[PDB]
């Protein structure tokens, strides 16, 4: 839904270790990221056809 | 763990890993069937290794066990992550021996200037990712509160310590929440957060838990 996906990866500020998916705007495309846990943004989806279907 | 060192094998016998598939948070055991950790490190389905040392290879020594409850603490905050801290029961207990074992709660809050020992299997770098196969270790000091403050103005609460070096260099980072801060042999902290890995003017800070062991021990006692 394009606000959400343009917005840059982040980790946040937490220490675990949570394998996530965001939608990179250049190459028009899902990537894997790591999430901390806590905080971060809404470009954020546990999977990449979830990600895809919002985004993509 | 940003600029440690690898822990002797089973020489920190009470670190555990919470797995759902993957490594993603660390604990601590703080008797035979419960373990404690961070409440940002919340899964519904959550197994507990034991007896890790190569996160990555079966070594004989680990015992498995799934998350039979999983508490939060009542007043847990997701946005000031105030009250950040959750118990684990266990399905059964655990075999306990030379390579599993329990850590002491504290007898009292540790004051400034104490020196700790830190230990998970988080990343080991400030930029890019490498996630080591064995348990790291880093040794270092309670800051004053002061200092703390002054490096996160306005989010440290009563609930929070600082722990590290305000150089920048070494400290915890992603996959080592809910891991164990010991200081003279008793649990005085919980890895939560910081800004980067090992970042200058950016310290770990860790949930207090003196604080909390009236609630620990209450909470046993009811289930």
């Amino acid at each position: 839904v394009r606000e959400v996906c343009s917005e840059q990866a982040e980790t946040g500020p937490c220490r675990a270790m949570i394998s996530r998916w965001y939608f990179d705007v250049t190459e028009g495309k899902c990537a894997p990221f790591f999430y901390g846990g806590c905080g971060g943004n809404r470009n954020n989806f546990d999977t990449e056809e979830y990600c895809m279907a919002v985004c993509g | 763990i940003v600029g440690g060192y690898t822990c002797q094998e089973n020489s920190v016998p009470y670190q555990v890993s919470l797995n759902s598939g993957y490594h993603f948070c660390g604990g601590s055991l703080i008797n035979d069937q419960w373990v404690v950790s961070a409440a940002h490190c919340y899964k519904s389905r959550i197994q507990v290794r034991l007896g890790e040392h190569n996160i990555n290879v079966l070594e004989g020594n680990e015992q498995f066990v799934n998350a039979a409850k999983i508490i939060k603490h009542p007043n847990f905050d997701r946005k000031t992550l105030n009250n950040d801290i959750m118990l684990i029961k266990l399905s059964s207990p655990v075999k306990l021996n030379a390579r599993v074992a329990t850590v002491a709660l504290p007898s009292s809050c540790a004051p400034a200037g104490t020196q700790c020992l830190i230990s998970g299997w988080g990343n080991t770098l400030s930029s890019g990712v490498n996630e080591p196969d064995l348990l790291q270790c880093l040794d270092a000091p309670l800051l004053p509160q002061a200092d703390c403050e002054a490096s996160y103005p306005g989010k440290i609460t009563d609930n929070m310590v600082c722990v590290g070096f305000l150089e920048g260099g070494k400290g915890s980072c992603q996959g080592d929440s809910g891991g164990p801060v010991v200081c003279n042999g008793e649990l005085q902290g919980i890895v939560s957060w910081g800004y980067g890995c090992a970042l200058p003017d950016n310290p770990d800070v860790y949930t207090k838990v003196c604080n909390y062991v009236d609630w620990i021990q209450d909470t046993i006692a009811a289930n």
